[PDB]
């Protein structure tokens, strides 16, 4: 108590300060928020020092010590620690990025951002098997907040975790199109299409099959994505003909389009002619016939 | 159905669970006590369980409880006799159990042992132990212990004045009775005190820490109450 | 009044809160010197709401605990604690619950027996929902958020033993074992069992230290957690058979058995204690209205669990419940009769110990 109280008083009144914060984080329940807030300043100072060095040193050890304290907390109780730690980490990386592959290369080059991403990805790995939504949804919200400066984090995580990040990003993009960001989705998927085109293809096909206001605007949303993302359009054109072949699917499309006004019918026809003009690279003859 | 059968069934069920669950057995005994607190068997079983668990406080409380409530059971007297024999790890635990019993309850159980003893020497030794434990009891047991020893020696017709009764009196009973200020004695009995202590050391040295010193101290006490070896 | 508030607006949040708090201390001391029962006017509550990041929250919690600890009058500390934290029915009650959770969590952490006894009296003076929520926050803090932090809670067992009794009461109100979540964590149980085993009177502290109203307030914390602890140990085997790890199960049964026997020692001493305050046969500390929920919960648990598969646990729970009722009655902790025990257990499955207790 006496030692702990003196520790808290010294904390309230950078290396020793952050070590005291970590000790209090390890010793007191109610004061974890203050410790994390103090360590946010340490991470920000380290990122600023890294950026100043790039433009043109005793805080990186503090960064790794914070990493291992929060990581031992993560293994100690992933259920009770991972969500708080993961959300804090995503908030911190987003704040640092606010203040794609080039962004990736620049930002893993900063040891503080790399540390934060490692902590948050391990939060995922601890929560992938039970409930990754708490981390995944917080990542999605931070992507919304810090776009496009946070697109690199989301694309990197999708490269690490395609199966859920791709679906989540696609759902967020559909929601954005329905309410009205779409460039952020296009860029993140384009970087991800470099390594996970098959996963994106499967998720998009399942999405469109489920489609046949969010469901009605799903087809215009996908058309908009194809217009702004020729890479995904090309990856889809490989099996688009196989997908649209059944007469039942063509009919599902016609009445799904028929639910649109002719101001949208003609718009869909024009989008289709643009896509067929600038989409097919090798299977042009089959679609033509 | 008689309550004796139900009490026996409860006791047997508690006994069967002793090698398996101690807390459950204590709980069953507490239940039986709550149902029928006037049972000697259930409370004695609880006392036996607490003693076998070497829990001094609970076993002492229960032993006091049955000693107050159930004095006619021979088992209580056997336990008290074992405790007194220990008093004269298991011995230390029994002494601790006796200490946990209240001081007045300790004195009353030792007095009940006194009323239940037949042999003269064992009764004398145990009464002396009672005197040592409770010096307030030396007033009305110390002197009587000394005479009872002396008449026991006389009845036994000891040709040599050296015998266990006289030695016990002179070395243990005599200092207790002369050193207790509350014990009022006439001046005539100090003559017998000196006579017996003198026979003691003269028939001891002729033939222990210091018979001569004890005799000298008894003589000095007698002289002071009546009011080096060379200057005197 | 408003002059100070205007002076408070020109100060920073921390200094404004401290000026409010010193003004409240002075005002309450003067009112207590003038009157024996002070009135918590709207002014103190408004000032506390208006003026009283995480860094400033930590500083405020420190200096407020400094105020509790530096307060030399039990009445003033208890009254200001209640006024700050007695749920006022507003949106600040959820904050009340959260901030009170942080406050008493760190007070247990640093053994702030002033704040501990203040929280004991507050729990005595708080509806069951806020004691439930506060118990939720504290049990999190000390048993599940940081493992092994309950030992810091555990030393309170005898630091503020009155606070310990009210803690077990509000904790039983939350962890009434009505759900797996409302099963107390294992660390919490080991604390409480060790707490009560070490002190049967630990849960007899409030009964022997409080002039008892004839009626125990309902929807509040009950006078003793004897009802709650009995509810715990009794529903304790059925909840864990429902949960199904063999060793952890065995340890849970043992610690529940120790809690039950400690509660029973409390009861058999409660005959003497109720007699001591002349409440034996008058004040049934185990309200029979607070055993009916327990008995009904047990009957439902037996009914659903297909008794052909869980006969042993059903028998154990029935034995524990019958013994609890019998010891509570024979010790006057519970006020009932044997015909009451017969009609209470008419729908239950057959059990030898329960039949014997009912018959007498």
């Amino acid at each position: 108590a006496q030692e702990l109280s003196q520790e808290i008083k010294a904390f309230l009144t950078a290396r020793e300060h952050a070590r005291c914060g970590l000790l209090l984080l390890r010793s007191l329940p109610p004061a974890r928020a203050a410790v994390l807030d103090h360590l946010r300043g340490v991470f920000d100072e380290s990122v600023r020092a890294h950026l100043a060095a790039l433009d043109e040193p005793g805080l990186e050890d503090v960064v790794q010590e914070v990493q291992q304290v929060l990581s031992e907390f993560i293994r100690a109780n992933p259920k009770a620690w991972a969500p708080v730690i993961s959300a804090w980490s995503i908030d911190l990386m987003g704040q640092l990025s606010s203040t794609l592959n080039e962004l990736l290369q620049l930002w893993m080059g900063c040891r503080a951002t790399r540390t934060l991403m490692d902590i948050y990805v391990q939060c995922l790995s601890a929560l992938i098997g039970s409930c990754p939504d708490a981390c995944v949804d917080a990542l999605l919200d931070t992507s919304v907040q810090h776009s496009p400066h946070f697109d690199w984090v989301v694309a990197h995580i999708g490269s690490s975790f395609p199966g859920t990040i791709i679906s989540r990003v696609l759902s967020c993009g559909l929601k954005d199109f329905c309410v009205h960001k779409i460039a952020s989705v296009v860029g993140i998927l384009g970087h991800l299409a470099s390594r996970h085109g098959d996963s994106i293809r499967r998720e998009l096909l399942r999405m469109f099959h489920d489609s046949l206001p969010s469901l009605q605007a799903t087809v215009p949303f996908l058309l908009q994505l194809a217009v702004m993302s020729p890479a995904l359009l090309g990856t889809v054109s490989g099996e688009l003909v196989d997908c649209l072949k059944p007469p039942a699917v063509l009919s599902q499309l016609q009445q799904h389009l028929q639910g649109f006004p002719r101001e949208e019918l003609d718009n869909m026809l024009n989008l289709a002619v643009h896509l067929v003009s600038q989409a097919s690279g090798a299977g042009a003859y089959r679609l033509l016939q | 159905m008689s309550a004796q059968g139900d009490c026996e069934f409860l006791v047997q069920r508690a006994r069967e669970l002793v090698p398996q669950d101690l807390w459950a057995a204590k709980a069953w005994l507490i239940t039986a006590r709550s149902l029928y607190p006037a049972d000697f068997n259930i409370q004695y079983e609880m006392y036996t369980i607490e003693r076998n668990a070497e829990r001094t406080a609970t076993a002492g409380r229960l032993l006091y409880d049955m000693f107050v409530n159930f004095p006619d059971q021979p088992v209580v007297w056997r336990e008290i006799s074992i405790i007194t024999s220990a008093l004269r790890k298991q011995t230390q635990f029994l002494r601790s159990l006796f200490e946990t019993l209240p001081g007045r309850v300790q004195c009353e159980m030792l007095l009940k042992v006194t009323e239940q003893c037949f042999n003269t020497l064992e009764r004398s030794e145990m009464l002396l132990l009672l005197l040592r434990r409770f010096p307030e009891t030396v007033v009305q047991h110390g002197v009587g212990l000394g005479e009872a020893l002396l008449e026991a020696e006389t009845i036994e017709e000891q040709e040599s004045p050296v015998n266990c009764f006289r030695k016990l009196f002179v070395c243990d009973v005599l200092p207790l009775i002369i050193n207790n200020h509350d014990v009022r004695l006439p001046a005539n009995l100090l003559y017998k005190y000196l006579n017996k202590a003198a026979e003691f050391y003269i028939n001891y040295v002729t033939r222990i820490v210091d018979p001569w010193e004890r005799l000298f101290k008894i003589l000095n006490v007698v002289g002071m109450r009546c009011e080096s070896y060379g200057d005197i | 009044m408003s002059d100070i508030r205007h002076s408070l607006l020109r100060r920073d949040a921390l200094s404004a809160a401290k000026e409010v708090l010193y003004h409240l201390d002075i005002y309450f001391s003067s009112q207590l010197q003038s009157a024996p029962l002070p009135i918590v006017d709207k002014g103190p509550v408004e000032l506390l709401e208006e003026f009283v990041n995480s860094l400033q929250e930590l500083q405020l919690l420190e200096i407020m605990c400094n105020y509790f600890q530096e307060q030399t009058k039990d009445s003033v500390r208890q009254i200001i604690f209640s006024s700050l934290f007695s749920p006022q029915g507003n949106k600040a009650d959820d904050s009340r619950m959260s901030l009170l959770g942080k406050l008493v969590s760190m007070a247990v952490a640093v053994c702030r027996i002033p704040v501990l006894e203040c929280a004991a009296s507050w729990l005595q003076r708080t509806p069951v929902v806020y004691c439930v929520r506060l118990a939720k926050a504290l049990v999190d803090d000390y048993c599940c958020l940081v493992p092994g932090s309950i030992q810091t809670l555990k030393q309170i067992f005898s630091a503020s033993p009155r606070f310990c009794c009210q803690f077990i009461t509000s904790v039983t109100a939350l962890y009434d074992l009505s759900s797996d979540d409302l099963i107390p964590p294992m660390d919490l149980l080991e604390m409480i069992v060790t707490w009560i085993f070490e002190d049967p009177r630990l849960i007899l502290i409030t009964f022997l230290n409080t002039p008892i109203a004839a009626n125990l307030p309902i929807g509040f914390l009950e006078l003793t957690p004897l009802v709650g602890l009995i509810r715990w140990c009794v529903k304790a085997p059925l909840a864990y058979k429902r949960k199904k790890g063999v060793g952890m199960d065995r340890d849970s049964h043992l610690l529940y058995s120790k809690l039950h026997l400690s509660v029973l020692q409390v009861l058999m001493t409660l005959q003497l204690h109720l007699t001591e305050k002349n409440l034996y046969g008058r004040l049934g500390l185990i309200l029979f209205d607070h055993m009916v929920p327990l008995v009904e919960e047990i009957n439902r648990l037996a009914d659903e669990l297909n008794p052909l598969n869980a006969s042993q646990e059903i028998e154990l729970s029935l034995d524990r419940l019958a013994q609890a009722l019998q010891v509570a009655m024979a010790s006057g902790a519970l006020l009932c009769t044997r015909d009451d025990l017969r009609t209470l257990c008419s729908r239950l499955p057959h059990n030898n110990l329960l039949q014997l207790v009912i018959s007498g």
